[PDB]
């Protein structure tokens, strides 16, 4: 699931930093702008890779403001989830219309009616739980989830999913 | 300009793609749904109606509104509205090409009047190039005038094979004013060419046919030459010069769009209602007029639709029009800041490139010098000195896109400076300027000079740069411009310098000799007859700045 | 395509500096030096970035590469180290 | 190479360019009474091989388009039986260099 | 004061490209707009505060670009749109050449 | 021989007056008049017709009409030219802007 | 109008002169690659005069009791009389002077010798003359191997285009041709010693100053040729305050417009 | 200020079309097998299973805690807090995401030896399935394909019941204990 891609970055720079550690500040600034980030394209950009061989290339100096643009060539580890995809994670919160699970930097969400046609909601407990013959899902339990849909959003990929299929649900 | 940061990644334009507005591309650009010919007044309550100008586009008056974006005027560009016409109508300046396209295609069936079954044609098809391809094809098949079903294949003139169905004769086409006319062939049969019709025809033409006939599948397909809905031009395209309150001030352009809209409603309320069918067309030729008038109002068809007062109305083609028009006048040069005109006179004492600049201007004009170690002392000095002591300054500018009136603000004699700020300061002596004397006939009318700040109200300069700009003293007026970017004064000072153009690459020679008084006397003096004496001679020697210090 | 790069050997064009190049480089530099840029010379007593970068050139200390473009679609890289100054 | 005295049938030429490969050039007496090329105001144009051509194109980086051009019914062009895609090396005097080395493709 | 055609040509002669750019932008017209990366139409809903962009229908909130260009030409483009011709300006080329 | 006579005459225009122009000048003018194929005139029917940036072309007489024919024929401007840039207030790729400038990662270190 | 035709025409970075599209106009500006400023009117002494004075002033023959140089001029001058090894050069050189005169007489039928030429050489040797204070009463020290073998070299160093390719090289030569001819004209061996009065140094200094002052005068790739030349036929024209044939102003217009139906169309039968 | 990748196709204006995603392996036009490298060289897909990831981050973050001092010049349970330390110095202080994921991984991995890991890799990358199918198979447990290709739909007909069966059998072996 987790991926690794080559990417780049238009980073501009003030004529102040035309000193001799310029390189590292470029590295840094990149890490600021990118690390932990998220788009709809790739996804949760987790961490950069191979900090040593970070691709610089000369920088072109912009026509009027002194600044200079660098196209940082780099490559990183990242994370984008998908429809129909299966991943398991630890529960994180519970309501009445369902419960939420955390996987990677991301959160999948499951609604009640996306659970066994016999699974029950116990709000008369603490912390709130879901009951069943043998099953007892709760605050922390680990569960296998079928991601049913992703929804790009600002700086977060969120999603929905299910545990109704076979071989699915708590583990 | 259009300040305040923007998350937007900056770029530059490399290519401009010229295409044609599809009715849906418009019907999607569009915020608002323009239906009302009244600008504003909510039944008279100063504001605007959800019909024209800002139903959800740009805004008049200094109030933030504008579909969310807010921001407000300076910063806001227009947001387009759309106007659904009644029935499709013609473009004005595309009408020549409409005719020349109708002449190459079979109407009613929709296809070429020539295939690869005809060498003079197939050989124009080799003509790679829109302008001359289309041209060879139109010259080629404007003669052919029946929808052939069968042609002599490249074998022999005996067996003709079959390509496309129908044959229904092609009516030879003539244009009249803002209508098209055909005449199918004893005696012809003259029938008018109706829009919707012609439209459908274009709109059933196949893609390859498109292509080979100078048209582009994605950026410009024939249909779009015949408008369904309308690009409704956002507010500051057509800016109202209001007079305080209870008045208005709208634009001719806005009035032509209100006029159009009107006409459209008028037509429409005949096609729902009791149609004197052939009196409906009597009003469609109004829509067809106005929509052609708001694009162009100087055609051949004399009727130059005025507007209540004689005023012809300024069709859009008139804003782009040559000289003074947007391009030959606004985008190929403009009025500009940091400039200065004045009466010029000549002084025989400032080094060639010096240029006597009156106090009132070394006072008026700003150089934005940044705030930096080597100058701080200087900069602050000016600042306190204030915009009236000759060597003063006029604005300080903070790292927060914020000015400071160095003649207003309380903190006048206050403000410490800031490493990374800007002093817009008065104009110092030895500074780079871009002097010049129109008419602009060569490099030599347009050079850079070092400033010498001086009294009285006259521009001052060196007798011998009189010939480069070519200015007499019967009262000639001159232009001056000021650098702004450091590298601006670079290009100026290493390229435009007045002593750079002492040798001219036009006649491979000097273009800045000695003159009048000077020369005239340099001779009167050169003479064998001319013997000077000690007293004077000395005054002479000293008079010369570099004089080694030796008799 | 990055194959649009004329390798530093097999190089082509005038080894001298064009008045144009120069004015633009002196510019760029003075402009960034009044931008609180780092200098690489001793200010023997200079304040104006023009004079400054002038005397940054005469000591060819200026971290600058003229990427020259050749019609069709090519480039040759020439550092101010490299070029000369007859001008 | 065919020479006509005063004219050829407007249907006799109708069967000239229909015998590949070889080609066919009409000509007029009065059009050959004197030498075009020997007039003071012309220079020498020169045929090139496909190799010479492609070499000019690679060593100047030029595309076909980007090259200056010469008509086809240029008197000079007929003189040397010019064809579509061919190239001359015009070569002339100069009050500035003595010799200037020009090029042209054929239209 | 006016600085036009003829002047523009002289300064072309001196070859001072930048001086031009400035004299005719930061010394006059000047102006910032946002453009889609799919249709060179100035369609962007500039949310320069809440940090959203968009030109729905072109369904883009993502590929968009800031650009400096004299307001006069901003107008000219809107105007040529009035006459139904899309002048789609682009950030990059494809023709190469 | 064309280009030639052409110069000669353009030249007797100038030398008739008694002036001095340096060959390279009108020489150029003329090479521009000829190259493309035959005799191209300095006039709207003349050179304007060619292929320049559509935009450049429409800073010469036939504005609106150009832009119309241009937007119909799906034109696409390179912008590799003055007028084009100019309208877009971008630095005109001329002399002082015929080339990019870079900082040099490497050599920047040598200078401390 | 004029200007609007050549705006975008400039000297691109290979000294080709082209337009925004790419299409070429001049292959090397002014058919030479040179720049109107650094150019002054020098006299071509190889093309005029009688064959008499040509032979006199330029002929150098060691194997002759009247044609060899009088050792007053050159130092190593009597230990030269009849040197078969050097006469090999003197004759080759003088063969190049021959070839030249008849090439220049090909290009300039007029007979005109006075011309727009880069690098003022008339003066460069006056600066030299009074810069080393040489005397017209004492002997040189250059070898005749030196002289013509030095010149032979200086030529090469006058580049103008650079590629490593025959096309390019040759074309270059083309270009430099004329100047070369002037070089061979005024660095000729009879001249160096008989007329000028050089010395090892003086000669080597002149060699160098020529070279550089050459590379200076080359056209700067960038310069806006089009607009240039244009403004420069507009400039002399605006000053034409107006032989019975259409002259100037009107004729000029005719011309630019592609003068079809023309006014006075004389026709000169030689 | 946006961030770029290695494959812009023509802005043909034609915006519409690009499909949705599923375990029909159908991914964005950003994640199909053939993707061009950084030096321009075509290269397959880099889809890494759980753990394989944790190792990648740990390591490339160790070379980072190394380089981050080369210029200074002038066990399940335990790995948790050890890395809650490594990050604690190497990040910028905002990667809540990146730390979170470190926990997730470090807890759910099936392998924690650059050895056993590789082993698995050279085992699976034998049936040239989509580097995705691979990954998922390399971070989710099972017994019969009945579970296997049910939770990993993309297979089904691709690799046989009994052979994916063997591969499962082998994987529950190489299953690095905790
Ligand atoms: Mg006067
Ligand atoms: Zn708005
Ligand atoms: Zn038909
Ligand atoms: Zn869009």
């Amino acid at each position: 699931m987790f991926f690794i891609k080559d990417l780049s970055l238009n980073i501009t720079l003030h004529p102040s930093f035309f000193g001799p550690r310029m390189k590292q500040y470029l590295k840094t600034k990149l890490l600021e702008e990118v690390e932990g980030s998220c788009t709809g394209k790739f996804g949760y950009i987790l961490c950069v890779l191979d900090y040593d061989n970070i691709d610089i290339q000369r920088g072109r100096i912009l026509p009027t403001d002194g600044s200079a643009e660098f196209n940082v060539k780099y490559r990183a580890v990242v994370f984008k989830p998908f429809k129909g995809e299966v991943v398991d994670g630890t529960v994180v919160s519970c309501s009445q219309h369902g419960f939420e699970v955390q996987v990677g930097p991301m959160k999948v969400f499951v609604t009640k009616h996306l659970m066994p046609q016999d699974l029950t909601f116990n709000a008369g407990s603490n912390p709130p739980s879901y009951q069943s013959s043998e099953d007892v899902i709760t605050i922390k339990s680990r569960i296998r989830v079928k991601i049913e849909g992703c929804i790009s959003q600002v700086s977060s990929i969120h999603a929905i999913g299910s545990i109704k299929e076979d071989y699915l649900g708590a583990i | 300009v259009g300040q305040q940061y923007s998350s937007a990644p900056l770029r530059t334009v490399k290519e401009v793609q010229f295409g044609l507005f599809s009715p849906e591309e418009v019907r999607a650009i569009s915020v608002a749904k323009i239906r009302f010919p009244e600008t504003m007044d909510e039944t008279q309550t100063r504001a605007k109606i959800g019909g024209l100008n800002d139903p959800r586009l740009g805004s008049i008056d200094r109030n933030l509104k504008c579909q969310t974006c807010q921001e407000g005027m300076n910063e806001c560009p227009g947001h387009f509205g759309h106007i659904d016409l009644a029935k499709p109508v013609f473009h004005v300046g595309f009408i020549a090409k409409i005719k020349k396209v109708c002449e190459c295609v079979c109407m009613h069936c929709g296809k070429l009047l020539l295939d690869e079954h005809n060498e003079l044609m197939r050989q124009a098809l080799a003509i790679k190039d829109s302008k001359k391809r289309f041209a060879a094809i139109w010259t080629l098949c404007k003669t052919k005038m029946v929808c052939e079903t069968d042609v002599p294949s490249e074998d022999d003139p005996t067996q003709l094979v079959s390509r496309g169905g129908c044959g229904n004769t092609q009516p030879t086409i003539r244009k009249d004013g803002l209508k098209l006319v055909g005449s199918w062939k004893d005696e012809p049969e003259l029938r008018v060419l109706s829009t919707e019709e012609i439209l459908n025809i274009f709109k059933h033409i196949s893609v390859k046919d498109f292509t080979s006939l100078g048209f582009n599948e994605v950026f410009s397909r024939p249909e779009w030459m015949i408008l369904t809905c309308l690009p409704v031009p956002p507010p500051p395209v057509r800016p109202s010069i209001s007079f305080n309150e209870s008045q208005r001030g709208e634009d001719d352009l806005t009035f032509k769009l209100a006029d159009i809209l009107k006409a459209n409603i008028s037509l429409e309320t005949l096609e729902h209602n009791g149609a004197p069918h052939h009196a409906i067309e009597e009003a469609e030729s109004l829509l067809q007029f106005h929509v052609a008038t708001y694009m162009d109002n100087d055609i051949a068809g004399q009727p130059q639709a005025l507007q209540k007062s004689g005023r012809p109305v300024k069709s859009i083609r008139a804003r782009l029009k040559g000289k003074e028009g947007r391009i030959r006048g606004n985008l190929m040069g403009k009025r500009v800041d940091f400039s200065a005109r004045t009466v010029i006179s000549g002084d025989p004492n400032l080094e060639l490139d010096q240029v006597g600049v009156p106090k009132s201007i070394a006072k008026t004009l700003t150089y934005p010098e940044v705030v930096t170690p080597y100058n701080i002392d200087r900069l602050t000095q000016l600042v306190r000195n204030g915009p009236n002591e000759h060597p003063g300054a006029k604005y300080v500018i903070r790292d927060s896109g914020d000015r400071i009136d160095l003649r207003y603000s309380k903190r006048a004699g206050d403000i410490q400076l800031q490493y990374g700020w800007k002093v817009e300061r008065h104009i110092m002596d030895n500074d780079p300027v871009l002097f010049n004397r129109q008419p602009s006939l060569h490099k030599m009318s347009m050079m850079a000079h070092r400033v010498k700040v001086i009294p009285y109200s006259t521009f001052r300069l060196n007798l011998s740069v009189t010939s480069p700009y070519n200015a007499d003293f019967d009262g000639d007026e001159m232009n001056l411009h000021v650098p702004q970017s450091e590298e601006t004064r670079a290009e100026l000072s290493q390229l435009c310098a007045v002593p750079l153009q002492i040798v001219s690459p036009q006649s491979n020679k000097p273009c800045m000799g000695i003159v009048q008084d000077t020369l005239c006397g340099i001779r009167k003096l050169t003479l064998r007859d001319t013997f000077i004496e000690l007293d004077q001679v000395l005054n002479m020697l000293y008079w010369v700045p570099d004089w080694d210090g030796v008799i | 395509l990055k194959e649009k790069a004329i390798p530093k050997d097999q190089r082509a064009t005038t080894p001298y500096m064009t008045k144009y190049e120069r004015a633009r480089i002196l510019g760029t530099r003075a402009l960034q030096i009044s931008m609180n840029a780092p200098v690489f010379v001793d200010l023997e007593g200079e304040t104006d970035p023009l004079r400054i970068a002038m005397k940054e050139l005469a000591e060819k200390k200026i971290p600058l590469v003229i990427r020259r473009y050749l019609p069709d679609g090519s480039f040759e890289d020439w550092s101010v180290e490299e070029l000369i100054v007859d001008l | 190479i065919f020479v006509y005295q005063n004219n050829i049938t407007p249907s006799a030429m109708k069967l000239v360019p229909s015998i590949p490969p070889a080609t066919i050039e009409t000509f007029n007496e009065a059009a050959l009474v004197v030498n075009i090329t020997h007039h003071e105001l012309v220079p020498k144009h020169i045929r090139l091989s496909s190799d010479e051509k492609r070499e000019l194109l690679k060593r100047y980086r030029l595309k076909e388009s980007q090259l200056p051009r010469i008509q086809r019914a240029d008197p000079v062009a007929l003189y040397l039986g010019l064809k579509r895609g061919e190239v001359v090396k015009i070569i002339r005097k100069s009050e500035t260099s003595g010799r200037y080395a020009s090029y042209r493709i054929c239209m | 004061l006016r600085f036009g055609e003829m002047e523009r040509d002289c300064m072309i002669a001196h070859g001072a490209a930048s001086f031009l750019k400035e004299r005719l932008m930061e010394a006059s017209d000047a102006f910032r707009v946002h453009i889609c990366g799919i249709c060179g139409l100035m369609t962007v809903i500039a949310k320069l505060n809440h940090n959203q962009f968009e030109c729905k229908g072109c369904d883009n909130k993502i590929d968009i670009y800031q650009i400096h260009i004299p307001y006069a030409a901003k107008l000219l483009f809107q105007e040529l749109m009035a006459m139904n011709i899309t002048p789609r300006l682009y950030t990059d080329r494809s023709r190469d050449f | 021989a064309g280009r030639a006579a052409l110069y000669k005459e353009v030249y007797n225009v100038i030398a008739s007056d008694g002036s001095y122009v340096n060959y390279r000048h009108m020489a150029l003018l003329v090479d521009v008049m000829t190259t493309q194929g035959g005799l191209t005139s300095v006039t709207r029917h003349g050179f304007n017709r060619s292929n320049t940036g559509a935009l450049m072309r429409c800073s010469f007489e036939e504005t609106v009409e150009i832009l119309f024919e241009a937007g119909a024929s799906a034109e696409l401007d390179d912008c590799r030219g003055v007028s084009e840039n100019v309208i877009l207030g971008q630095m005109a790729p001329i002399g002082t802007g015929a080339f990019d400038v870079m900082i040099d990662e490497e050599s920047l270190v040598k200078y401390m | 109008r004029l200007v609007k035709a050549l705006e975008d025409i400039m000297v691109h970075y290979d000294n080709t002169t082209r337009n925004s599209l790419g299409n070429v106009i001049q292959f090397i500006y002014g058919e030479d690659g040179m720049d109107a400023a650094h150019i002054e009117k020098q006299s071509l002494d190889t093309i005029g005069g009688s064959d008499a004075a040509f032979e006199k002033r330029y002929r150098v023959d060691l194997l002759n009791t009247d044609h060899t140089l009088d050792p007053s001029l050159l130092e190593s001058g009597s230990e030269i009389l009849g040197d078969l090894k050097l006469q090999v050069l003197l004759d080759e050189e003088y063969k190049q002077l021959v070839k030249d005169r008849k090439f220049l007489r090909e290009v300039f039928v007029d007979g005109e010798a006075n011309w727009p030429l880069p690098v003022n050489i008339r003066r460069i040797i006056q600066n030299a003359q009074q810069t080393f204070h040489i005397d017209h009463t004492k002997p040189s020290d250059l070898t005749i191997k030196d002289i013509v073998l030095g010149v032979k070299d200086l030529q090469e160093n006058l580049l103008v285009l650079r590629g490593k390719n025959e096309i390019i090289q040759n074309a270059q030569r083309d270009a430099v041709t004329l100047f070369c001819c002037l070089l061979r004209s005024r660095l000729a061996t009879r001249r160096v010693l008989q007329e000028y009065r050089l010395t090892k140094q003086a000669f080597d200094w002149v060699l160098s100053n020529i070279e550089a002052q050459f590379l200076r005068s080359v056209v700067h790739p960038g310069e806006m040729v089009g607009v240039l030349a244009a403004q420069s036929i507009g400039e002399p024209a605006t000053q034409m305050t107006l032989k019975k044939v259409t002259s100037g102003v009107p004729r000029l217009k005719e011309i630019l417009n592609v003068a079809k139906n023309m006014k006075t169309p004389s026709l000169t039968v030689y | 200020v946006s961030t770029s990748t290695f494959q812009t196709r023509r802005r043909r204006l034609k915006k519409v079309e690009e499909e949705e995603n599923a375990a029909t392996l159908q991914l964005g036009q950003e994640f199909q097998l053939k993707q061009i490298n950084h030096q321009g060289e075509e290269e397959e897909l880099i889809a890494l299973n759980l753990s394989e990831a944790r190792l990648v981050i740990k390591e490339a973050l160790v070379e980072r805690r190394r380089a981050f001092k080369r210029s200074q010049k002038k066990t399940r349970e335990k790995e948790l807090e050890s890395i809650d330390v490594l990050l604690e110095q190497t990040t910028g202080g905002n990667n809540k995401d990146l730390k979170n994921t470190m926990q997730y991984l470090t807890n759910f991995s099936r392998f924690r030896d650059q050895e056993t890991v590789g082993a698995v890799i050279q085992l699976l990358k034998s049936t040239g399935l989509h580097p995705f199918e691979v990954a998922q198979l390399g971070s989710l447990a099972c017994d019969t394909a009945d579970e296997a290709k049910t939770l990993i739909p993309s297979l089904n007909n691709k690799i046989s019941d009994d052979e994916l069966e063997r591969i499962l059998k082998e994987l529950s072996n190489l299953e690095t204990l905790y």
